[PDB]
């Protein structure tokens, strides 16, 4: 979190933490009720998001359903669906704690080997992370799609 | 020494294109300033001589500096140190009309803290020198060019730093 | 045993073509076909 | 610029800008429009001014295009158009500036011994501009060609 | 690292001064558009590799010599160091824009520039070209996009394109 | 501009690596002789030539 | 400040900035109107706050002042009260900055050895910034107190 | 580096000769001047901030260097300068008991010159401050030992300016 | 500067002796290799500006260090590195003429590094002008000459590295 | 560092053309005379003591560089001395087995004049201490092969000088 | 020297001298005589200890000067004897030094790497030293080549 | 002790002692005899050297005892010259050890940490060091208390 955050700078620099980043904290703490808000709406609707984005990435490229590609059988095309239901689950993990750290240590740190191990392209699946972008911004509120934009902003960012 | 036309023309020539729109634009906005700066100048080079003299009598007259064991004791440092206030207000002038530092970063802060710490000359008591001319300018030219100077001679105190 | 001076042999004259414009002044080229 | 050559002259008189030079630079600002008028008048016709002077270079000096010329060769024919078109931009940058400075720290220090070093005819090269100056007055009306002339003449009487 | 509240600081404390009125308009003014410096900063997150790759493509088709040999982007390994210097210089770009000041510009990316690229060869027009273009692109999608305030976007690019420009005049 | 310079060192980077390169920075590394190790390198390398 | 933090904290990382940090300069951003009422409040009421702190700093601990003190005198007095005027201006600064760091980089690197250079009681200077602390905040409303002693009291630490 | 003992031996050395009775005489004046040496070095040692306080005190506090513009305005540049001046006084203390100023030209001087031109350090003003520390432990040592002391500081004047 | 003779003398000279054999034969293969470097140093004067010429078509022309934003790109920029690129190949002649790369440390590469770092001149880019410089003259002159003239030259990009 | 294949190689993609008609031959000199090269630097590594044995006895020793007041006197700078006649006959088989003077530029030549010039090394006595080393590898591995590294080693001569 | 050493270990703790040195730099001084007593021995009968440790090596050690040996030959022999001044004279400015330390820096520091690359039998000269140690404790008292052979055998063992 | 860092130094080098340092020994244990005398003394007079010091401490600094300072009380004057005479012992064991050592690894690293902790006047107990020095000269011999001395000044250098 931006707790644990400004927690490690305090003990990195040897010193009790602040008077800006307590405001941080405190500031964290009353942003945290829409957090949980965002939190909640994005686990009761995520299966219309991952729907939509994973027929929307599969007509923008249409080589994994081709031959030639890696989501030939079902359960490739279940593996695909969990893997943008991790991602959205990391999305809104990482919306709750505040900050990009839980999903740096779940699934940021090594994604690209990771892929490469697996065949799966990475900017196939940057094109996978804006377009369930799409969704989940159209189907969430103005304001919130502004405050949840950026974590997954960083999320394409981080993979390209 | 580098203006506001000429950083525009040195950018776009190191770009290798023609002035484009926004090249257009920031001429346009410094032949708008142009006047206010024109009529500063003028202002400034009319009294060029009163500025110093009441920046002098407000930071530097009846002190230690100006006191016998000061650096300003002695008169032929005193009118070095007035000579010096109008290098720094001829060069701000020249700044203000230009629109840029370049001629402070290389003519006025060129060697000037090595000049002044082999001189033996006092950074603060010239740093509060200059603040005394920014604010005598700035009384006697108004808050938009008192200003616009302030913006300057503060690159010169800072270049001082 | 004389077959080793590599460097102490007599050097290969070389074969470096002058540089000419590149497609940086394509604009002009054409400008000279067209003008002829 | 003309506030650059007039602190310049001044710095080297050590004082400050006379009455004269401030209404020079006066009747520049209130002029901008005009000059920057004609400066995209050049960059709207820089393409046709060249082209035309060109044809004229080329049919006044035939030894130019010559076989054993400098600018013998399509490329060649290029390169030189490519100078005629920096000379235009020169000319361009002049009449923004208001001073010949701008013209001559790019384009007339050292030319003679460039072009020595290159073997182009330096007065062949005037020629091509005086060409120039006689396209953008034949495509520009008196007084502005005029305006324009003095700063090509100046590049003629450097060069040449 | 400085940003324009602590430059202002600097400048303040260097005279031994007080805030006046002129450092709070300064502060005002700073703590007004900074809404707008996030929104443009949130953008430059948001477009940062189709940007610095069309940036680069449209670079290497202004000057197609980079691409073909004894240019320095000839090789792919020239390539990617070219869009990593690129994605370099968006990165703190977009660290000045957050901080409305050159300073993080100027102790990061300036300070050995010329230096680096006198001793690799590298050149230092196409660079700047480079960086104007992304100027242009970046200050035209803004315009696209809902962004109330777009001129202080030009500013750190402008200050890259004449610190590490070479004077011509 | 910027107000000071390091100097600008000439900078010699590594194009691709060629095997008579790489033996011999092997041994220039370790700050010794072609042994019989790099001359076996060399040797077959020039052989295969 | 904080965004030289936030920043600085990016650049470690070679990311770009983290929504977490974006939305803690945003929140800075929007305390910016608060910390600017509080600064301005300070160096209004700054000549009175030097005066009673000093006031009461010399009444509660006349050994600094009685002969054989480090402030006794007249011009070392005024010295003391130049030193506590030092030391609200650098409070002045990091309420500004939204954070300690101008206060802890201009003065308090070295206060330790610098005061015991000049033979000056540490805890008598902190004892002083508690007096400008107790006046400052009964000069103003009870949160722009705690926003403002969360920098005297991160003085009180750093001399203390 | 060298005191006086590796300074006759290498000056013997260079010309490869033993020593003479000449270069023996050396050694009587250095062993007769040591225990001098040893109780100096005791005394600036116990006293070691002491005379950086009253050298501070005497040239640096109050001028201009401490106001805010000065080189000594922050705490941070100030507890920097006490630093310094630690740094002088300390190699001066090695300088005297070694008898010979090898270990000022190795480790203080050769190079501090264009560092402190480069940090806009006041030469000038700072060896004014090693002449007060000169001064003040010149009062609290004795004369000879003063002045032996003196000579080493003066060396380091003279390898900053 | 020295020359093979006059290196072979002050070496003699510094010793303190007369000419011993090894000094008479380096002298002896000095007088047997000189006319080879006077018909070289000949051919060089006659076609001075053909080398550079070749050598700047052959390495900058149409690159990006004389295209615009490069450090060859304005005319008085072009006539520096073509002066600068004279001053080597003059010099480099003196160096074959003498036989010995003294000169290039006394004349040329006692301050062409710091001046070119202060200018911001690619040491890269004059790197492959030299090279090139040393391909058309080992073209024109010959095979051992040629060798001679790579040697002086690769100390000059030596002395620039 | 880089070898006669990387600069062919280099100098062909530059070129952007294939290994026409002179690349080739210059690979095939290289491929030809790479076996007695490797050869010759076996017999080098072999006796790389006895080289640097008689050719410091005859050149540098019973002279006034080995007597005291030369730069080497004692064990130290003697060891240190034997030390870099074993780099400058490395590098040379290095530079050697490349085909090229690169690892001669960018490991030797880089900073040699540097600590030579700050250490007071002998210039004159070094250049013939690598002449004694190539005429003792003249006569130790054979005439070509001797002057295969002798090109080299009065490379590192002219770098020196 | 002691006061160089201890010099140099208070500079590299940042530290001033130590009483506990202190003392030992005064009674180092104060008991110089004896040394400097031992030193003028030494250089006034110095050619004495040369010539006869050069007969008894030379009677000891036949294979030094035969045929094939590393001193065989006028200048090798002169040479020799040369090397047994220099170290004698080494001993003597141990003795003056009181120390070890020049013998290191001039004579004790690449012997083993000089005297491979000059083909000399390093335990020889380790026998010329002790030859050396010997004819002194013969010519000069007891005690006194106690404090000399102290040196002696110290340059004896870092031979062998 | 100095035989032991002596020890230590010929380790760090990794060689024996040299004959310098067996020198030092030999002056170490001819000095034993008179140092050990004089702590024999001092430690004699252990009684009233402490007792003068706090009655001369007291008429120095007279706020110690005032209302206010740290020793108000009975048992707080007790602890105090408790601290003294503890010091004192420090003084003891340096004069037998011969260095500096024994007091540095009891009681002067963290004395700074210690009485900051404690609110103890440090340059109080440095005046208390040096009227035990006064005292202690008093009552001792020129040469002794000469010896003494410069452990006491090494207490007052790295206390006050
Ligand atoms: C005989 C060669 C001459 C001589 C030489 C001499 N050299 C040194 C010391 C050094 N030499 C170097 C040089 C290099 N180190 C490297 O790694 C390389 C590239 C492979 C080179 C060229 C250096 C760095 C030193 C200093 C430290 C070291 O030993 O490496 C000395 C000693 C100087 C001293 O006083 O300590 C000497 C004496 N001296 C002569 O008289 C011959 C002419
Ligand atoms: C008296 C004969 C006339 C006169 C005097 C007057 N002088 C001042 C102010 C200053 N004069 C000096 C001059 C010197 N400083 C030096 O060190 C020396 C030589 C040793 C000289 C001559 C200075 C420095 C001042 C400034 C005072 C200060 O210390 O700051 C004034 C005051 C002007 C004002 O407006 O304050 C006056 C009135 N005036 C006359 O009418 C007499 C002719
Ligand atoms: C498609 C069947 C073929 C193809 C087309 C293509 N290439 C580019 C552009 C680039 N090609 C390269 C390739 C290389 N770099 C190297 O160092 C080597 C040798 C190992 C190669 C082959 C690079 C770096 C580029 C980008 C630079 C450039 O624009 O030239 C394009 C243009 C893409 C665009 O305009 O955005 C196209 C259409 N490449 C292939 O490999 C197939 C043969
Ligand atoms: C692309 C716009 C241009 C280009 C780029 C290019 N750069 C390099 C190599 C380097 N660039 C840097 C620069 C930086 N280091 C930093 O830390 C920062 C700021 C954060 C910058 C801007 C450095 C240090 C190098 C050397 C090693 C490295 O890549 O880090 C190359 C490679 C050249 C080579 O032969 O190795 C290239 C190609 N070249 C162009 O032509 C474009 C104009
Ligand atoms: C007052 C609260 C206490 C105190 C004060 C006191 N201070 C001094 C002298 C100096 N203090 C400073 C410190 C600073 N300079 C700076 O620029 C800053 C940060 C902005 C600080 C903290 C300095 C430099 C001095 C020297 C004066 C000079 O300008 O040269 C004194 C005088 C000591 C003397 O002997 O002269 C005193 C008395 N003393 C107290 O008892 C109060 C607790
Ligand atoms: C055309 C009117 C005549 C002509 C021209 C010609 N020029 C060149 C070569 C070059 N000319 C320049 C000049 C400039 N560069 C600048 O940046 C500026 C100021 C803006 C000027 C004036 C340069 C640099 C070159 C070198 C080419 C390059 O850029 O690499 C040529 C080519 C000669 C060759 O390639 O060897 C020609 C033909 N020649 C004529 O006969 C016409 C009279
Ligand atoms: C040409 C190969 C490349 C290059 C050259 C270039 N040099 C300069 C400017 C200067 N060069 C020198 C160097 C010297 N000083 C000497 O004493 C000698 C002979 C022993 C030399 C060679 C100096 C002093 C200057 C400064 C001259 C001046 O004040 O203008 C420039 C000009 C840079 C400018 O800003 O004007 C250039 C362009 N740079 C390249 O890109 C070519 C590859
Ligand atoms: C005699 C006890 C043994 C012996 C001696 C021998 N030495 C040499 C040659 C040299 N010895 C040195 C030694 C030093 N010079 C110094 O300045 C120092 C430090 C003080 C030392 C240790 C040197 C430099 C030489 C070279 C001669 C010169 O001065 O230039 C030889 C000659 C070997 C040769 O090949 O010429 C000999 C024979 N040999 C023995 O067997 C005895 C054990």
């Amino acid at each position: 979190s931006v707790v644990s955050q400004v927690i490690l700078q305090a003990d990195d620099q040897l010193r009790y933490p602040t008077s800006g980043e307590l405001k941080g904290i405190q500031a964290f703490l009353t942003t945290g009720a829409q957090r949980i808000r965002i939190a909640e709406t994005l686990a009761e609707n995520e299966k219309k998001i991952v729907d939509q984005a994973q027929k929307q990435l599969f007509k923008k490229h249409p080589e994994y359903r081709a031959p030639g590609g890696n989501a030939y059988g079902q359960r490739q095309y279940n593996q695909c669906l969990r893997d943008y239901g991790w991602y959205l689950r990391l999305v809104t993990y990482g919306v709750l704690a505040g900050n990009k750290e839980p999903i740096e240590t779940t699934g940021l740190i090594g994604v690209k080997e990771m892929y490469n191990s697996l065949n799966v392209p990475v900017p196939g699946m940057v094109d996978a992370v804006t377009v369930l972008k799409d969704a989940a911004l159209g189907l969430l509120s103005a304001e919130d799609a502004n405050e949840t934009a950026p974590y997954f902003d960083y999320i394409i960012q981080f993979m390209s | 020494m580098q203006d506001a036309i000429t950083a525009v023309i040195n950018s776009a020539d190191v770009q290798g294109k023609y002035l484009d729109g926004a090249a257009m634009d920031k001429l346009k906005s410094y032949f708008a300033s142009g006047e206010l700066r024109v009529r500063a100048a003028s202002v400034i080079s009319a009294n060029a001589a009163t500025i110093v003299k009441e920046a002098v009598a407000k930071s530097l007259l009846y002190s230690d500096v100006t006191r016998p064991g000061g650096n300003m004791y002695t008169t032929r440092r005193y009118a070095a140190c007035i000579r010096d206030l109008d290098y720094y207000l001829r060069y701000a002038t020249y700044a203000m009309l230009a629109g840029d530092a370049s001629i402070l970063d290389e003519r006025v802060l060129n060697g000037l803290k090595e000049t002044y710490n082999s001189l033996g000359v006092p950074i603060s008591s010239t740093v509060q020198a200059i603040q005394a001319i920014k604010e005598v300018t700035a009384s006697l030219v108004g808050a938009d060019a008192g200003k616009e100077m302030g913006v300057y001679l503060d690159y010169i105190c800072s270049g001082l730093s | 045993p004389s077959q080793v001076a590599f460097a102490s042999g007599d050097p290969i004259p070389q074969n470096v073509a002058r540089r000419t414009p590149g497609p940086s002044l394509n604009r002009f080229k054409e400008m000279a076909r067209q003008v002829k | 610029s003309i506030v650059t050559k007039s602190i310049v002259n001044a710095d080297a008189e050590a004082r400050y800008l006379s009455p004269g030079e401030l209404d020079r630079i006066k009747a520049f600002v209130t002029g901008g429009a005009a000059r920057l008028r004609i400066a995209e008048t050049l960059t709207g016709s820089r393409e046709t001014i060249v082209k035309q002077a060109g044809d004229r270079l080329f049919q006044k000096r035939p030894d130019i295009v010559s076989p054993g010329g400098n600018a013998y060769g399509e490329e060649m024919t290029a390169t030189c158009l490519r100078d005629m078109d920096y000379y235009l931009r020169l000319v361009t940058y002049g009449v923004v500036s208001g001073d010949v400075t701008p013209i001559e720290e790019i384009g007339l220090v050292g030319v003679r011994e460039m072009y020595r070093s290159l073997g182009t005819p330096i007065e062949a090269v005037a020629q091509s501009v005086r060409e120039m100056k006689e396209v953008a007055s034949g495509l520009m009306s008196s007084d502005d060609a005029a305006e324009a002339s003095a700063y090509f003449d100046f590049v003629i009487g450097k060069m040449s | 690292m400085r940003d324009a509240v602590t430059t202002l600081i600097k400048n303040y404390d260097l005279t031994g001064r007080y805030l006046d009125r002129n450092a709070m308009d300064e502060l005002k003014a700073y703590f007004e558009s900074g809404s707008a410096r996030i929104a443009a900063a949130a953008m430059i997150n948001a477009n940062s590799a189709t940007i610095v790759k069309r940036a680069a493509a449209q670079l290497f088709e202004e000057i197609p010599e980079l691409i073909r040999p004894s240019g320095n982007a000839y090789t792919t390994r020239r390539f990617s160091a070219c869009l990593r210097d690129m994605d370099y210089y968006l990165r703190y770009a977009s660290y000045a824009l957050i901080a409305a000041d050159n300073n993080v510009l100027d102790e990061r990316v300036l300070q050995g520039l010329r230096e680096t690229y006198n001793s690799l060869g590298v050149p230092i027009g196409p660079t700047v070209r480079g960086i104007q273009i992304m100027k242009e692109m970046i200050e035209a999608m803004a315009e696209d996009s809902s962004l109330n305030s777009t001129d202080f976007i030009a500013s750190p690019f402008d200050h890259m394109t004449r610190e590490l420009s070479e004077l011509s005049v | 501009s910027v107000k000071a310079s390091g100097g600008s060192s000439l900078a010699r980077p590594q194009l691709y690596q060629t095997v008579p390169v790489s033996a011999i920075s092997q041994a220039e590394q370790q700050d010794r002789f072609l042994e019989g190790s790099e001359l076996n390198e060399l040797t077959a390398y020039f052989q295969s030539g």
